[PDB]
C-alpha cells in the first residue's frame, strides 16, 4: 500500500524498471523526451518499499519517490 | 501476450529433496505464487529458499509463498540460461492471476498498449507544501 | 564490590607511582569506549548533512577541497564503533589488572 | 532448525543460569540468604567436574603406573611455594564454579 | 483497534498495536479531522492532566498524614526524619522489617525526599486532621474537572473557533486572575494564617474572622501610612514555632535570611507576592477586549519594523502564523517554563525559601537535581515542537521578507557559528583536564593551568562579597548603591553572602572555572544539534523535500551514499544522549561542592576538581562505599533498596544498548525462524496467533532503546545521590 | 595582588608543596648507591623541581590557599598588577600561528584549483609549492586586511542553498 | 538556434538541484521541443556519483 510517483524529469533509462524486483515498475511511451519513452506505477499493491529504484534513478534529483505509508502483508515481505 | 496462457497445475517439479524455506500456513490460507518455465536440457540452479535443485528437460513448475521469490528467480534464468519464466498467483478460494509478463512483453521493454498511471506532469519538486493540505491526506497526489 | 569497588583501588591511586601510566590508560581507554557510541547510535545522514552547513563557510572564504566532504559509509560507520568500543572496553582491564596485580594485592 | 533449537537453549541458559543471579541479589536485599544458592544453602555442585579431578589425581597408581606423579596438582595434592609464594596449589569447585561454568555456556 | 486511524488498524502486525499508542493524541494526523474538532478536544485533555495533578497532590497529603510523623517532625524538625509512605512487600524477611522501621511508626516506612514537610509546616500546617481536610478539598477539585472536559465536550457548551481565538481576552483574564489574584490572595493567606502561626497564634477558619492580623487593622491602609505594617519586625532570636521574640509586622523589607530557621523572612514573602499582584494586574489592563481602550496584538507586530531595513518587512505576517499554529505556541511555552524551572533550581539552594530546608541535605539534593533534569527535557520538547511547524503550519509566501524568512534563508551561517564555539569549548576545556591529568600523575601539581575566574569574583564582590578584595560600589560603603537600600535589604542581605557557611554565593576557584566551561560545551552543542534539526526540517540538499515525508521517517534509503538518521525526530533523538550529558555534568558539579561543604572540608573540591582523577577518584569511587554494601554477604542495612535501584539503573541503561546497536534486520530473520518452529511443533500449531509478529520498526527502536538509556541514567544517580547523602548526614 | 590570593613566595603551603615534593626523591634516593645512574637520574629530577617552584614564584605568580598558582585572564588587571605574561600576551602568540595555518592552506587550495585536476593535488601535494608559501606567510595579516579592504576575500552569493 | 551555445558555462537555478548556484559546461541542446533540452556537465560529483543532468531555459542563466 505504498505510494509511487514519477516525475517530470524521467529520460528513459529504464533503470528503475530492471531494478525494483517485485514488477512494480513498467515502461510506456511518451513524447517529451529524446528516447520517447517514460516509467509508470500501475500496480503499487505489491510495492515492498525497497526503494532501490530511487538509486537507479541518474538524473540531479530523482524523478521516481516511493513515499512510504501503510503496511501490509505484501508490502513488510511476510512469506507467513 | 496473444493470450494469457492459462496453469496447468500437475507439470513435473525439478528434483529437490526439500528444505524449510518451503510453504507456510499462510500459503493455504492467503495466498501462494507459481512460476512456470521450459528449459532445453538438465541442468543445475540455486533455489532461491534453500540448496541446489536439477531442472527437468521440458516444463518445470515450482511454488512460492513471495513474489519476491519468484522474481528473484526469473532474473537467475533470464541471465544465466537465457529462459522466459512466467509466473502466477494464486488464492485459498482457487482463483488464478497472470501477473509479471502482463503485456506479454516484460517491463523493460515499451509497448504501444499500456498506459501511463501514477504520472506527475510536473518536476519532483515544484509541489505545494503540507500546510495547503494540512486536514487531508497527501501533499504528493 | 569485592571485585570492581575494591581491587581499582590500586590504579586510582597509581598517581605518584611508577604505575602512572596505568591510572591514564584507565581513563583513556572509557574515553575510546564511549566515544564510539557516537557511531553506533547515529546514522550517516545527520552527519552529511552538518556537513552542508560547514561547506558554505569554507566555501564562502573560498578555502574549500577539491575533494568533496562525504560522511562515512554506513558499513565503515558501524566498523568504527566496535573497533573504538572493543579497543576501551579490552584496555580499561589491561590497566585494571597489571597496576593491581604488579602492586601485589 | 537449527537456528530455531539453538534460539531454544540460548533461552533456557540465561533464564536459569542469569536468573540464578538475580535469585540471589533479590533473596539477600529482601533478608532471606537461606534462600540462595550457595555452599550454606541450596547448593548446587558440579558431581561430573568433581569426579574427574579425583580421577586424574588417583592416575599414578593404577591408569599410569610408571608416572611417579600426576600432570598438575590442579587435580589433587599439596601445595609448591617458592620463594614465599606458592605456585600452584589444588583448586576446589563449589556452588559458584557451577554457575560460572554454565554462565560461559 | 484504533478507530482514529483506519490505516493502522488493517494492519495485520503488531505494528498495530505499538503505534496505536504513540500516535493517540497527535489529534492533527487523526482520520476525519477538523480544526474547530481539534481545539476541543485540547480543550477537554487540559483538563484532565490537572485532574491528575489535584489527585497526585491529594495523594501524597492521605499517605502522609496516615503513615507518617507530621505531629512528631514539628517538635524536632532537625533530628526527626520525614516519613513519605509506609511499605507491605510480603516478599520481606524479618531483618529488613527491622532495619526499614528506622522511624518511630510501628512497620518499615519509607524516609521523604521532596521536601513537602517543610513546605507544609512553613505556611501554617501544625496537624495531621488539616491534611485528611486537605485531601479532601483536592479530590473534590479533580472530580470538578473531570466533569468539566466531558461537559465542554456536549453538543451544547462547545466552545466556537472564535473563541479560542481570541488572544487578548486571554491574556488579560489570565494575566489579572490567574496570575496577580492568584499571587493576592496567597498574601492573604501569609498574612492572615502563617505569620501568626508562626508567632504562636492559631488561625484557622472558626478564628479568621475574629482574629485581626495587624493590632491597627486597615485604618493605616485607607489612611495611607503604609508603614505602620513594618514597625516592629520579628526578632533574630526568634523560634519558628513560639511567640518568644515576636513582632506584629505583616509587610517588611528586612531582606536576608532568619537566623534559627535558614530561610527567608516570611513577612518578606508576604510583603513579595503583594506586589506580584499590583504588575500582573496592571498589565491584564492592557490589551483591547469589546471596550473602545486596549492596546491590539496585530497592530503591535506591524509597527515594529526598522526604518532602513535590517529585518525587512520585520514583525509582519507573524500574528497569523503564531496564533493559527499550535506548535510555534507550544515551543514558546515549554522554551519559557523550561527556563523557569531551571530558576527554581538555581535560586532554591542559595535562597531556601521555607524552614529547616538548609539542614536536610538530601532534600535540597534531589529537588535541584528533579528541577534540573525536566528543565533539560521541557527545554528539548520546546525545539522539536519548533520544528514541526516548519513543517506543518509554516507558510513562506504568507511569511515572506519577514524575520522568520530571514532566519531561514542564511542557516547555514547559524549552524556554523554553532559548530565553531562547541568545537573551540569542546577542544580547549578536554585539553586543560588532560594537561592537569597528565601533569599531576608525572608528580608535579604546579604545572596545572589554573586561571581564576575574574569576571564571575568581580559580581560577588559587586553583589557584597569581602573576600576578593576588588572593592566594588556595593563592597564599598562610600558608593550610592550602598548608601541606598541601606535601611533596607543590606544588613541582611551582606550579613549572609559573606558568610561561607550557606550555599548563596559559594567561593569560586580555578576548579569551578573549568565546570563552567564544560557546560556552555554542551549547552551549545546542544542547541546545534535540535537547530539543525528545525532549520533543514524543510529540506536539505540530501533530501531537497522533507517536508512532504514529516517530521518521523527511517530514512530514505541507502542511496546518495546513505541517509539514515536525517529526520528532524533523528536529532531530537540524538539531542537527548547531550542533555542527559549537560545535566550530569551540572549535577555532578552541585553535589560534590555541597558534600565537602557539608563536611567541612572545602579544600577537596577546590585541590582535586582541576583534573578528572579527583572526579573519579574523590567523588564516585569514594561516596559510592555505603551504598554498594547495603546488602553485604554478612547483613543488611536500610540502604539496601538503594543498591538495587543502584544496579537495577546500570542495566536498563544497557538494555538499551541493544536497541540502538543492533538494528531490525538481525532479528526479523531470527523472528521468520522461530515462526517456523511454531508451525512444525505437534502441538503447539494448533494455537496461531491473531495478529502476525514482526520486529520492531527502525524509528520505534530509536524510541525503546532511549527510554532503557534514560531510565538508567537516572534511577543509577538517584540511588548515589540520596544514599551518598543520607548514609553520611552531611 | 588580588581576589584575595597571596604570591606564591610569601606562601606557606606552596613551600609545604616543595618540601613533600622533594622528601619523595631523598626516600627514593637512598636505595641506590651515589655514583649509578639512577642516582643521577634522581639529582637531575631534583635539580628540575628545585628549579621549577623558584622560577614560579620569580614571576610574580598568584597562589591560592591550596597553595597552587592561579592565572589571571583580564588584561586591565594583568596590566595592571603585571600579569600579562600568564594568559593575555599566549593569545597573540597563538593567534599568530593559527592566522598562519589558515593564510596557507588557503592560498594552496585556491592555486591548485586554477590548474586541471585539482583533486590530485590534494592527496599528491605539490611539496615545492607548499613550502614556497608556508615561508612566505610571515606577514599574513597584511595581506589579510589588504584582501578584506579590496573584497577579494569573500565571495557573493555564488555559493549553494538548499530551499 | 534554441538555446545556449555549444561549450558555453552556464549557472543552474533548480531549487532542488545539488548544483544550484554553479557553474557547468554545456554539452549539448535538444531542438525538438522537449521541456528540458539542456544537457550540463559539472567537474564535481552529486551525492549518488552523476555528474550530468538535463536542465532548462529558464533554470539556466549567464555564468556569475
Ligand atoms: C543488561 C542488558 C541486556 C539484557 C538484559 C539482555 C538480554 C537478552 N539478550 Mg542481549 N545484548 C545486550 C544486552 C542485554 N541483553 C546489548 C547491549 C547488546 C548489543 C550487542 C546485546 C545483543 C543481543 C543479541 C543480538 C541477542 C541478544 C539476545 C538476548 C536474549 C537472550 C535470551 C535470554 O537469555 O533471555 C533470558 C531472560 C533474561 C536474561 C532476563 C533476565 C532477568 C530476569 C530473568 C527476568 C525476570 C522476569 C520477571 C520475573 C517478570 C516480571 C514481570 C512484571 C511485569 C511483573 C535476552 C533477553 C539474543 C536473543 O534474544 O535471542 C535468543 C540475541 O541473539 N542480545
Ligand atoms: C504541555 C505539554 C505537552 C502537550 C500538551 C503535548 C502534546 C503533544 N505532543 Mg508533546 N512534548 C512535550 C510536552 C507536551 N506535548 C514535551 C515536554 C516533550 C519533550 C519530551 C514533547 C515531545 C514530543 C514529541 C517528540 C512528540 C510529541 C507529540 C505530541 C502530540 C501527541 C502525541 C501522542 O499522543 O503521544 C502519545 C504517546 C504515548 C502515550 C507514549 C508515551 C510513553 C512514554 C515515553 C513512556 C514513559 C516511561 C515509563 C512510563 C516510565 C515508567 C517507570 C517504570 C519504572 C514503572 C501532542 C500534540 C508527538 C507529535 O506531535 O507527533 C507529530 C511527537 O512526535 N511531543
Ligand atoms: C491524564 C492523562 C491522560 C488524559 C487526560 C487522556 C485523555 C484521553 N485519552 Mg489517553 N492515555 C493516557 C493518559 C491520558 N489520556 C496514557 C498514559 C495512555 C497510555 C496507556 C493513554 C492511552 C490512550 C489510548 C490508547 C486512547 C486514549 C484516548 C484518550 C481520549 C479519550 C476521550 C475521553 C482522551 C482525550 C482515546 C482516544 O484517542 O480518544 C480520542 C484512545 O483510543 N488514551
Ligand atoms: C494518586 C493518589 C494516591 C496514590 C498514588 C496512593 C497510593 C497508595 N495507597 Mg492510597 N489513597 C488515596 C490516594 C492515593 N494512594 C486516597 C485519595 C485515598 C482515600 C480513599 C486512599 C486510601 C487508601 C487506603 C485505605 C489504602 C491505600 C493504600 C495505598 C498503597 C497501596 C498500593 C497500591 O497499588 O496503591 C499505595 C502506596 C493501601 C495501603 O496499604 O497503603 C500502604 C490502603 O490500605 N490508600
Ligand atoms: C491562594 C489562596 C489560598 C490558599 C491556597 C489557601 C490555603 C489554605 N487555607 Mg486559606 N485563606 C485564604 C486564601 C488561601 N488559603 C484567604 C484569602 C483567607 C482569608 C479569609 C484564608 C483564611 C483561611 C482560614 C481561616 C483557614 C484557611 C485554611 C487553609 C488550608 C486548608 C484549606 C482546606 O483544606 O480547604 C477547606 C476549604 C473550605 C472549608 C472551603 C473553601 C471555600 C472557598 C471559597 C472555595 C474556593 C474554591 C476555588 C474556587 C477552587 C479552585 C477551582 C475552581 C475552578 C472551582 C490551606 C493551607 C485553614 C487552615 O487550617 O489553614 C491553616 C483555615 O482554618 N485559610
Ligand atoms: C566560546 C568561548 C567562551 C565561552 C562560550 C565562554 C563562556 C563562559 N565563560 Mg569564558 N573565557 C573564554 C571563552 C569563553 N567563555 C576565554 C577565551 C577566556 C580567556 C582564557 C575566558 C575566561 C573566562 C573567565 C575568567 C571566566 C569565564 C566565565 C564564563 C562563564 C560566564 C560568562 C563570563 O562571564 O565569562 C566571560 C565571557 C567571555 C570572555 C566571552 C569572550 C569569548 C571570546 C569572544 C572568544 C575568544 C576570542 C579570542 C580569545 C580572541 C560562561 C559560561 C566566568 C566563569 O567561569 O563563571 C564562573 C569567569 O570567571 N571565562
Ligand atoms: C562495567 C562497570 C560499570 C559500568 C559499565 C558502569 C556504567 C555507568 N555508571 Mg557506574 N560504577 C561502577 C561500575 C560501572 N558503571 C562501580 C564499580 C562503581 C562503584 C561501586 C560505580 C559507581 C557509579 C556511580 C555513583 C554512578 C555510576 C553511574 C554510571 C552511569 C553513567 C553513564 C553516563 O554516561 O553518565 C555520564 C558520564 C559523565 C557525566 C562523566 C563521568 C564522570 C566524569 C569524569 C565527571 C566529569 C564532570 C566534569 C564536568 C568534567 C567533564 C567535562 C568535560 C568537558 C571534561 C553508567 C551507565 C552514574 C549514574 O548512575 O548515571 C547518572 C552514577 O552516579 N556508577
Ligand atoms: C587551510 C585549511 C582550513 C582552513 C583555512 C579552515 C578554516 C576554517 N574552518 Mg576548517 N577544517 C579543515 C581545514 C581548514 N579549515 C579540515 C581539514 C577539517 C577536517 C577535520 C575541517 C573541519 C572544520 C569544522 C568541523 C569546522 C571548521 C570550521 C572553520 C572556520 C572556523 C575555524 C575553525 O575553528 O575550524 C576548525 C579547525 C579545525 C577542525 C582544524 C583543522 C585541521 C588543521 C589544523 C587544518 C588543516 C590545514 C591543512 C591540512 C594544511 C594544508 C597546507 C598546505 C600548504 C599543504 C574557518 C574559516 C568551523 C566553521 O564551520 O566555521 C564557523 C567548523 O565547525 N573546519
Ligand atoms: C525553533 C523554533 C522556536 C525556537 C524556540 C526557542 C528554543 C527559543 C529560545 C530560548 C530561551 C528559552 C531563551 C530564554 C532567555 C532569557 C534571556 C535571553 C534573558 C535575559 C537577559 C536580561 C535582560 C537580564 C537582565 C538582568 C536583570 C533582569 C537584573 C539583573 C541583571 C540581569 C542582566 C540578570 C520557536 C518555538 C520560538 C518558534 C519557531 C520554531
Ligand atoms: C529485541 C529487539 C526487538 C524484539 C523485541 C521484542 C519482540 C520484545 C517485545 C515483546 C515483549 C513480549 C514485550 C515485553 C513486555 C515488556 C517488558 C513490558 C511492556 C509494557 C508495555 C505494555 C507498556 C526488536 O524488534 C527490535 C527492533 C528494532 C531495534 C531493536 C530491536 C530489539 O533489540
Ligand atoms: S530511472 Fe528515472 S530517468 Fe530513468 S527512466 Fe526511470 S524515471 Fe526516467
Ligand atoms: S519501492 Fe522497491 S519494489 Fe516498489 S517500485 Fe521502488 S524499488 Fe520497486
Ligand atoms: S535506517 Fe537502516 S535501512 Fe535505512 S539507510 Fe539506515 S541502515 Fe539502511
Amino acid at each position: 500500500a505504498h505510494v509511487v510517483k514519477i516525475y517530470d524529469t524521467c529520460i528513459g533509462c529504464t533503470q528503475c524498471v530492471r531494478a525494483c524486483p517485485l514488477d512494480v515498475l513498467e515502461m510506456v511511451p511518451w513524447d517529451g523526451c529524446k528516447a520517447a519513452q517514460m516509467a509508470s506505477s500501475p500496480r503499487t499493491e505489491d510495492c515492498v518499499g525497497c526503494k532501490r529504484c530511487e538509486t537507479a534513478c541518474p538524473t540531479d534529483f530523482l524523478s521516481v519517490r516511493v513515499y512510504l505509508g501503510n503496511e501490509s502483508t505484501r508490502s513488510l515481505g511476510l512469506a507467513y | 501476450p496473444w493470450k494469457q496462457p492459462e496453469l496447468d497445475p500437475d507439470t513435473p517439479s525439478p528434483i529437490f529433496g526439500g528444505s524449510t524455506g518451503g510453504l507456510l500456513r499462510k500459503a493455504q490460507v492467503e495466498e501462494f505464487y507459481v512460476i512456470t518455465w521450459e528449459s532445453p536440457k538438465e541442468q543445475i540452479f540455486e533455489m532461491p529458499t534453500g540448496g541446489a535443485a536439477i531442472m527437468r528437460k521440458g516444463p518445470n513448475l515450482l511454488k512460492f509463498a513471495r513474489k519476491e521469490q519468484c522474481m528473484a528467480l526469473t532474473t537467475q534464468l533470464r541471465s544465466k540460461f537465457r529462459q522466459t519464466p512466467c509466473f502466477y498467483r494464486v488464492y485459498a478460494d482457487g482463483k488464478v492471476q497472470y501477473l509479471h509478463p502482463k503485456d506479454g512483453v516484460y517491463p523493460e521493454k515499451v509497448n504501444a498498449g499500456r498506459v501511463g498511471v501514477n504520472q506527475n506532469m510536473r518536476s519532483i519538486g515544484k509541489n505545494v507544501d503540507p500546510i495547503k493540505v494540512v486536514k487531508f491526506t497527501g501533499s504528493e497526489p | 564490590r569485592d571485585f570492581l569497588w575494591a581491587q581499582s583501588s590500586q590504579v586510582i591511586q597509581s598517581y605518584g607511582s611508577a604505575l602512572s601510566a596505568y591510572g591514564l590508560m584507565f581513563l583513556g581507554a572509557h574515553f575510546v569506549w564511549a566515544f564510539s557510541l557516537m557511531f553506533l547510535f547515529s546514522g550517516r545522514g545527520y552527519w552529511q548533512e552538518l556537513i552542508e552547513s560547514i561547506v558554505w563557510a569554507h566555501n564562502k572564504l573560498r578555502v574549500a577541497p577539491s575533494i568533496q566532504p562525504r560522511a562515512l559509509s554506513i558499513t565503515q560507520g558501524r566498523a568504527v564503533g566496535v573497533a573504538h568500543y572493543l579497543l576501551g572496553g579490552i584496555a580499561t582491564t589491561w590497566s585494571f589488572f597489571l597496576a593491581r596485580i604488579i602492586a601485589v594485592g | 532448525a537449527i537456528i530455531s533449537h539453538l534460539n531454544w537453549v540460548s533461552i533456557f541458559l540465561g533464564f536459569h543460569s542469569f536468573g540464578l543471579y538475580i535469585h540471589n541479589d533479590t533473596m539477600s536485599a529482601l533478608g532471606r540468604p537461606q534462600d540462595m544458592f550457595s555452599d550454606t544453602a541450596i547448593q548446587l555442585q558440579p558431581v561430573f567436574a568433581q569426579w574427574i579431578q579425583n580421577t586424574h589425581f588417583t592416575a599414578p597408581q593404577l591408569t599410569a603406573p610408571n608416572a611417579l606423579a600426576a600432570t598438575s596438582l590442579t587435580w589433587g595434592g599439596d601445595v609448591v611455594a617458592v620463594g614465599g609464594k606458592v605456585a600452584m596449589m589444588p583448586i576446589a569447585l563449589g556452588t559458584s564454579d557451577f554457575l560460572v561454568h554454565h554462565i560461559h555456556a | 483497534f484504533p478507530k482514529f486511524s483506519q490505516g493502522l488498524a488493517q494492519d495485520p502486525s503488531t505494528r498495530r498495536i505499538w503505534y496505536g499508542l504513540a500516535t493517540a493524541h497527535d489529534f492533527e494526523s487523526h482520520d476525519g479531522m477538523t480544526e474547530e474538532n481539534l481545539y476541543q478536544k485540547i480543550f477537554a485533555s487540559h483538563f484532565g492532566q490537572l485532574a491528575i495533578i489535584f489527585l497526585w497532590t491529594s495523594g501524597n497529603l492521605f499517605h502522609v498524614a496516615w503513615q507518617g510523623n507530621f505531629e512528631q517532625w514539628v517538635t524536632d524538625p532537625i533530628h526527626v526524619r520525614p516519613i513519605a509512605h509506609a511499605i507491605w512487600d510480603p516478599h520481606f524477611g524479618q531483618p529488613a522489617v527491622e532495619a526499614f522501621t528506622r522511624g518511630g511508626a510501628s512497620g518499615p516506612v519509607n524516609i521523604a525526599t521532596s521536601g513537602v514537610y517543610q513546605w507544609w509546616y512553613t505556611i501554617g500546617l501544625r496537624s495531621n486532621q488539616e491534611l485528611y481536610v486537605s485531601s479532601v478539598f483536592l479530590a473534590l477539585v479533580s472530580a470538578v474537572f473531570l466533569f468539566a472536559g466531558w461537559l465542554h465536550l456536549q453538543p451544547n457548551f462547545q466552545p466556537s473557533l472564535s473563541w479560542f481565538k481570541d488572544a487578548e481576552s486571554r491574556l488579560n483574564h489570565h494575566l489579572a486572575g490567574l496570575f496577580g489574584v492568584s499571587s493576592l490572595a496567597w498574601t492573604g493567606h501569609l498574612v492572615h494564617v502563617a505569620i501568626p502561626e508562626s508567632r504562636g497564634q492559631h488561625v484557622g477558619w472558626d478564628n479568621f474572622l475574629s482574629v485581626l492580623p495587624h493590632p491597627q487593622g486597615l485604618t493605616p491602609f485607607w489612611s495611607g501610612n503604609w508603614a505602620a505594617y513594618a514597625q516592629n519586625p520579628d526578632t533574630a532570636s526568634h523560634a519558628f514555632g513560639t511567640a518568644d521574640g515576636s513582632g506584629t509586622a505583616i509587610l517588611t523589607f528586612l531582606g536576608g535570611f532568619h537566623p534559627q530557621t535558614q530561610s527567608l523572612w516570611l513577612s518578606d514573602m508576604a510583603h513579595h507576592h503583594l506586589a506580584i499582584a499590583v504588575l500582573f494586574i496592571v498589565a491584564g489592563h492592557m490589551y483591547r477586549t469589546n471596550f473602545g481602550i486596549g492596546h491590539r496584538l496585530e497592530a503591535i507586530l506591524e509597527a515594529h519594523t526598522p526604518p532602513a531595513g535590517g529585518l525587512g518587512a520585520g514583525h509582519k505576517g507573524l500574528f497569523h502564523t503564531v496564533n493559527n499554529s499550535l506548535h510555534f505556541q507550544l515551543g514558546l511555552a515549554l522554551a519559557s517554563v523550561g527556563t523557569i524551572t531551571s530558576l527554581v533550581a538555581q535560586h532554591m539552594y542559595s535562597l531556601p525559601p521555607y524552614a529547616y530546608l538548609a539542614v536536610d541535605f538530601t532534600t535540597q539534593a534531589s529537588l535541584y537535581t528533579h528541577h534540573q533534569y525536566i528543565a533539560g527535557f521541557i527545554m528539548c520538547g520546546a525545539f522539536a515542537h519548533g520544528a514541526i511547524f516548519f513543517i506543518r503550519d509554516y507558510d513562506p509566501e504568507q511569511n515572506k521578507g519577514n524575520v522568520l524568512a530571514r532566519v531561514l534563508d542564511h542557516k547555514e551561517a547559524i549552524i556554523s557559528h554553532l559548530s565553531w564555539v562547541s568545537l573551540f569549548l569542546g577542544f580547549h576545556t578536554l585539553g586543560l583536564y588532560v594537561h592537569n591529568d597528565v601533569v599531576q600523575a608525572f608528580g608535579t601539581p604546579e604545572k596545572q593551568i589554573l586561571i581564576e575566574p575574574v569576571f564571575a569574583q568581580w559580581i560577588q564582590a559587586a553583589q557584597g562579597k569581602s573576600l576578593y578584595g576588588f572593592d566594588l560600589l556595593l563592597a564599598s560603603s562610600s558608593s550610592p548603591a550602598y548608601s541606598a537600600g541601606q535601611s533596607l535589604w543590606l544588613p541582611g542581605w551582606l550579613e549572609a553572602i559573606n558568610n561561607n557557611q550557606n550555599s548563596l554565593f559559594l567561593t569560586i576557584g580555578p576548579g569551578d572555572f573549568l565546570v563552567h566551561h564544560a557546560i556552555a560545551l554542551g549547552l551549545h552543542t546542544t542547541t546545534l544539534i535540535l537547530v539543525k534539526g528545525a532549520l533543514d526540517a524543510r529540506g536539505s540538499k540530501l533530501m531537497p523535500d522533507k517536508k512532504d515525508f514529516g517530521y518521523s521517517f527511517p530514512c530514505d534509503g541507502p542511496g546518495r551514499g546513505g541517509t539514515c538518521d536525517i529526520s528532524a525526530y533523528d536529532a531530537f533523538y540524538l539531542a537527548v544522549f547531550w542533555m542527559l550529558n549537560t545535566i550530569g555534568w551540572v549535577t555532578f558539579y552541585w553535589h560534590w561542592k555541597h558534600l565537602t561543604l557539608w563536611q567541612g572540608n572545602v579544600s577537596q573540591f577546590d585541590e582535586s576538581s582541576t583534573y578528572l582523577m579527583g572526579w573519579l577518584r574523590d567523588y564516585l569511587w569514594l561516596n559510592s562505599s555505603q551504598l554498594i554494601n547495603g546488602y553485604n554477604p554478612f547483613g543488611m542495612n536500610s540502604l539496601s533498596v538503594w543498591a538495587w535501584t543502584f544496579l537495577f539503573g546500570h542495566l536498563v541503561y544497557a538494555t538499551g544498548f541493544m536497541f540502538l546497536i543492533s538494528w531490525r534486520g538481525y532479528w526479523q530473520e531470527l523472528i521468520e525462524t522461530l515462526v517456523w518452529a511454531h508451525e512444525k511443533t505437534p502441538l503447539a500449531n494448533l494455537v496461531y496467533w491473531k495478529d502476525k509478529p514482526v520486529a520492531l520498526s527502525i524509528v520505534q527502536a530509536r524510541l525503546v532503546g532511549l527510554a532503557h538509556f534514560s531510565v538508567g541514567y537516572i534511577f543509577t544517580y538517584a540511588a548515589f545521590l540520596i544514599a551518598s547523602t543520607a548514609g553520611r548526614f552531611g | 595582588d588580588i581576589a584575595g590570593l597571596t604570591p606564591c613566595s610569601e606562601s606557606k603551603a606552596y613551600n609545604k608543596l616543595e618540601r613533600k615534593e622533594l622528601k619523595v626523591l631523598d626516600k627514593r634516593l637512598k636505595q641506590y648507591e651515589p655514583g649509578s645512574a639512577p642516582y643521577l637520574a634522581l639529582q637531575a629530577t631534583k635539580e628540575r623541581t628545585e628549579n621549577r617552584f623558584k622560577t614560579y614564584a620569580k614571576q610574580g605568580l598568584l597562589c591560592g590557599n591550596d597553595g597552587l598558582p592561579h592565572l589571571i585572564s583580564d588584561p586591565g588587571l594583568a596590566l595592571r598588577f603585571n600579569h600579562a605574561g600568564e594568559v593575555f600576551i599566549p593569545t597573540f602568540g597563538f593567534l599568530y600561528v593559527a592566522g598562519y595555518i589558515g593564510h596557507v592552506g588557503r592560498q594552496y587550495i585556491i592555486l591548485s584549483k586554477e590548474d586541471a585536476k585539482p583533486t590530485d593535488k590534494e592527496i599528491i601535494l605539490d611539496v615545492p609549492l607548499a613550502l614556497k608559501l608556508a615561508f612566505q606567510g610571515w606577514a599574513w595579516p597584511l595581506a589579510s586586511i589588504q584582501e578584506l579592504r579590496n573584497g577579494s576575500l569573500l565571495e557573493k552569493d555564488e555559493n549553494i542553498t538548499v530551499s | 538556434e534554441i538555446g545556449p551555445k555549444r561549450g558555453s558555462l552556464v549557472k543552474v537555478l533548480r531549487p532542488e538541484s545539488y548544483w544550484y548556484n554553479q557553474v557547468g559546461k554545456v554539452v549539448s541542446v535538444d531542438q525538438s521541443g522537449i521541456r528540458y533540452p539542456v544537457v550540463v556537465r559539472f567537474e564535481n560529483q552529486n551525492y549518488a556519483g552523476v555528474s550530468t543532468n538535463n536542465y532548462a531555459l529558464d533554470e539556466i542563466e549567464e555564468v556569475k
